[PDB]
């Protein structure tokens, strides 16, 4: 779970440096990664239904 | 067939849209009269401002030919400024119709070259001032986007404030002048970023023992600080 | 009396303007919104989903995220209709002909 | 006895000599808090304690600034993450 | 051999679990596993950072004035999957150097692989003079050392 | 010969005049503006109660257009402002139910 | 005060040592987590690695 948290933090850092607030895909990307943070302690099968 | 019969009620009923129209058409429906906005405040050109510039109070030089008569800010305003709305306040520092320094390029490659060297942006040169409503709409949209980006962020309202100050100072047309106003909020955001990182990642230091003369006087209170 | 507002005080002037005979809702000034990105964003999302331009234009709808509506239009409906009737009959309320309805509305909204 | 010229000293005395008991009490309380902190440190702690600091909230689940520890859900071969 | 690979991965996870359970003070209990882990390494070409972890654990309880920095960086570079990017050069020369592997040189902003000595310089009047002279030459500022007013005194340098 | 256009532009000018006179503290001018605001239009009068009960897509179109022309939120307490807003919205509703609005830049 | 200061000097020395080693252990923890993430990511690399000569996504013609 610690490494999952680290992976999600890496994704968020990379994507936030890449996409600025004027970018349209920023809000969806940040929302999806926030859902991953919400659903770290889960399996991919259970996480898909919620983050789709 | 006359043109525009029902379209000038301001003329039929002697309604002035502004005190300048009232004074011109002699409707005399403004009790306080009209102090005309002079021409040097109605239009003009961009100028240098700092006293540590040699060409201070001189017009900015461009690749194209431009009128060098400058916009003069209101340095000695009257005491009573009956309209203290943004509409009447903005005229003291910028012209509402924009500056008179815009180009009409004879070719497209001149435009390209000016942009490439950093001497032209249409955002900057073919544009008016923004109205208070426009500023507020922009600020509120930006605030919504930032809140969506992260609610649990302490630097949120500081970022919103630097955006607000840039918009109010009309950074589209006077970016250097506006940055001079907004870099303080940028600095505060820069501080809040570290204060948040150090709270998230626990960073602290060994504080030294209390000094012998922490209190200047024995009867003085030593107010405790976190 | 009305003194000049320097440029540093304009951000507070935008959201706490001075008093006028026709003021706005200062509590709702942070809620006024009008998105210039609404239709571009809609088109981008639909074309990314895979629709055609005609399908996108048929599915397009105007923004609901705009400035909210005045509640007076739903609460003071009959009073406003009567005031507008009076105005249409009496030439815009010249020489105080719709004062009845306007005063009723003002009292209802203000309550001292 | 007294005089108008001694109003400074009179006021200062009247207002400050009653505070000396409280000042000494504050000093004693500080020494006792230091003693207890040092006894706790000798007993042992998971994370360290800063002696001359106002508040030390750090524990297994809490940072040295009162927030939850990041990456503290699992266990680590080298033991504590700090 | 995938059966053996999975068995060794399970053994390594078991070793990590035991080590975490015991803690970094009591680490001499898990000398059981080195017997098998070294064989795993020799068989699969794998490394498990055993010596580095043990040396770090031993050092941090009886620390060096360096505060075990070389042990820390050694463990960090061993635990990388593809191998260490940064290593400590082995020398007959007195001072050791930090060195960078060539196959990862394109990831780092360096002209060469030598990232300098692994110990700080020693205090020397001569080195300080050298550095100051070099900086003066690079700056090339006419005006350095000019004294427009000096307190009138028999001493050459009044005060200092 | 162009009554809809003419009355629209006149209404907008009178709204601007009302706002300016409010900023400059001019009750005479702003009451003149209120009085000159085309209250004798049968089409808009007929469309007012229709707007007050419309719902959904038409209402959203008209709200979008009104927020374009006049995005500032009027004070809920000032009936003159409320009434001018209602009048402008009814005018736009009439225009929309005769010929609907096409607000998107993408169109063909 | 001198006795207290001697004791405090000893305690502060020990505390400085502990603080340095604690911060370095935290650093190592984070780096080891990064290494685990990288080890998992390298499994997603296709057989034979990446074609570093070409673009991953070709997003237009070249006529
Ligand atoms: C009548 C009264 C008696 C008159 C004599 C009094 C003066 C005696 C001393 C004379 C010798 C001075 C040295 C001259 C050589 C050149 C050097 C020099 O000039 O520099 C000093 C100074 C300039 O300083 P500078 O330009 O920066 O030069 C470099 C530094 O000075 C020096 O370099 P530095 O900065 O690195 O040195 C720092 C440090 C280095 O030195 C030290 O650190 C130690 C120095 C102190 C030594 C202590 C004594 C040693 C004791 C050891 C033994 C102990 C045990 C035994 C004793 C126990 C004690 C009981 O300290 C000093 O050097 C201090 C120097 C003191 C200057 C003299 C101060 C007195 C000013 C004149 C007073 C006038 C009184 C009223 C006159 C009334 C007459 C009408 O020039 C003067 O001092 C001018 C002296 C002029 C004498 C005037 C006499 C009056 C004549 C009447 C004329 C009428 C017109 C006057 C106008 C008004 C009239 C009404
Ligand atoms: C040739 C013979 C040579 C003989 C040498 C004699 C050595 C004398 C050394 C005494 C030095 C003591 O130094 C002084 O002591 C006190 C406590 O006692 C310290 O402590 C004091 O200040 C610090 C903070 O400022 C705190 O600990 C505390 O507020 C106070 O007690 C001082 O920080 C230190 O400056
Ligand atoms: C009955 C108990 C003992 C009675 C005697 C009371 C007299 C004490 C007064 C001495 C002056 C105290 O002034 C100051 O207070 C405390 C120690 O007390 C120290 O303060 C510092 O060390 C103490 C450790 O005890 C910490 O709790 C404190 O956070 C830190 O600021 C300072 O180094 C000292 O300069």
């Amino acid at each position: 779970v610690d490494a999952r948290e680290m992976k999600v933090d890496m994704y968020e850092k990379l994507f936030k440096q890449a996409a600025d607030l004027e970018n349209p895909c920023r809000m969806p990307g940040v929302a999806y990664l926030r859902c991953l943070r919400d659903t770290l302690t889960e399996t991919q099968s259970a996480r898909r239904s919620s983050c789709l | 067939s006359i043109l525009g019969a029902e379209a000038f009620p301001e003329l039929l009923s002697k309604v002035p849209l502004n005190p300048q129209m009232d004074e011109d058409k002699h409707f005399n429906k403004y009790k306080w009269g009209n102090e005309p906005i002079p021409v040097n405040r109605r239009t003009g050109s961009r100028m240098n401002s700092s006293i540590y510039d040699n060409r201070n109070h001189e017009a900015v030089r461009h690749p194209w030919s431009t009128d060098a008569r400058t916009f003069h800010p209101n340095d000695n305003p009257e005491a009573d400024r009956i309209n203290t709305q943004y509409s009447n306040m903005v005229s003291d520092s910028f012209p509402e119709g924009g500056f008179s320094d815009a180009p009409r390029f004879s070719s497209n490659w001149e435009r390209l070259l000016a942009y490439h060297h950093g001497l032209y942006s249409p955002e900057k040169f073919n544009s008016t001032t923004k109205t208070a409503d426009e500023i507020r709409l922009a600020v509120n949209d930006f605030a919504a986007k930032v809140h969506a980006d992260d609610p649990k962020n302490a630097c949120k309202y500081l970022m919103i404030e630097e955006f607000k100050c840039l918009q109010s100072a009309q950074a589209r047309i006077d970016p250097q002048g506006a940055a001079t106003k907004c870099v303080k909020w940028f600095n505060e955001w820069r501080q809040c970023a570290w204060d948040q990182e150090k709270m998230v990642k626990g960073y602290n230091y060994i504080e030294d023992r209390r000094a012998r003369k922490h209190k200047p006087y024995i009867g003085a209170p030593d107010l405790q600080y976190s | 009396a009305a003194s000049t507002i320097p440029i540093s005080q304009w951000p507070s002037l935008l959201y706490a303007p001075p008093s006028s005979p026709a003021n706005p809702a200062v509590e709702a000034l942070p809620e006024m919104q009008f998105d210039d990105l609404h239709y571009p964003r809609q088109m981008l999302l639909c074309r990314g989903a895979g629709y055609s331009l005609e399908q996108c234009n048929r599915m397009a709808q105007p923004d609901a995220r705009v400035t909210p509506e005045n509640p007076a239009e739903k609460l003071l409906k009959e009073e406003a209709v009567a005031a507008i009737a009076c105005l249409s009959q009496r030439e815009g309320g010249k020489d105080e002909q719709c004062r009845y309805y306007i005063e009723r509305m003002y009292k209802l909204a203000n309550k001292e | 006895s007294t005089s108008p010229g001694l109003a400074f000293a009179n006021l200062t005395l009247l207002l400050d000599v009653p505070q000396l008991p409280a000042i000494w009490a504050v000093n004693a309380w500080r020494e006792l808090n230091g003693l207890f902190t040092e006894m706790k440190t000798l007993a042992g702690t998971s994370d360290l304690l800063y002696p001359s600091n106002r508040y030390n909230p750090q524990n297994e689940k809490t940072n040295r600034m009162g927030r939850p520890r990041k990456y503290n859900h699992g266990e680590w071969m080298f033991g504590n993450s700090y | 051999a995938p059966h053996q690979r999975a068995a060794c991965e399970q053994l390594h996870s078991e070793y990590k679990q035991c080590l975490a359970k015991n803690g970094r003070t009591h680490f001499s209990a898990c000398t059981d596993f080195h017997s098998k882990l070294r064989a795993c390494e020799n068989m699969l070409g794998t490394s498990y950072c055993i010596d580095e972890g043990i040396n770090l654990m031993k050092c941090t309880k009886n620390p060096d004035p360096s505060f075990c920095a070389k042990e820390f960086v050694a463990m960090r570079e061993c635990n990388r999957p593809q191998g260490p990017h940064l290593v400590l050069s082995s020398s007959p020369s007195s001072p050791p150097h930090y060195e960078l592997r060539p196959e990862v040189k394109h990831l780092y902003n360096v002209d060469s692989t030598d990232l300098g000595s692994a110990v700080a310089p020693v205090r020397s009047k001569e080195q300080l003079d050298r550095v100051a002279d070099s900086l003066k030459a690079d700056l090339n500022l006419p005006g350095y050392g000019h004294i427009p007013y000096k307190w009138e005194s028999l001493r050459p340098n009044p005060g200092a | 010969s162009s009554p809809h256009m003419d009355r629209l532009l006149g209404d907008l000018k009178l709204l601007a005049a009302y706002d300016s006179a409010a900023g400059w503290q001019e009750p005479k001018a702003m009451e003149s503006a209120f009085q000159s605001l085309s209250w004798d239009d049968a089409d808009v009068l007929k469309a007012l109660p229709q707007y007050l009960n419309c719902r959904g897509e038409q209402k959203r179109r008209v709200d979008f257009a009104y927020a374009a022309l006049c995005p500032r939120p009027v004070d809920e307490k000032d009936p003159k402002q409320t009434l001018m807003s209602l009048w402008m919205k009814a005018r736009l509703f009439s225009y929309d139910q005769k010929h609907p609005f096409v607000l998107s830049p993408f169109a063909a | 005060q001198g006795i207290k200061t001697v004791y405090a000097s000893c305690r502060y020395r020990k505390l400085n040592e502990r603080e340095i080693i604690s911060d370095r252990y935290t650093w190592l923890h984070e780096r080891m987590l990064e290494d685990e993430v990288e080890r998992v990511l390298l499994e997603q690399v296709p057989a034979g690695g990446f074609d570093k000569t070409r673009p991953g996504l070709l997003l237009g013609p070249s006529t």
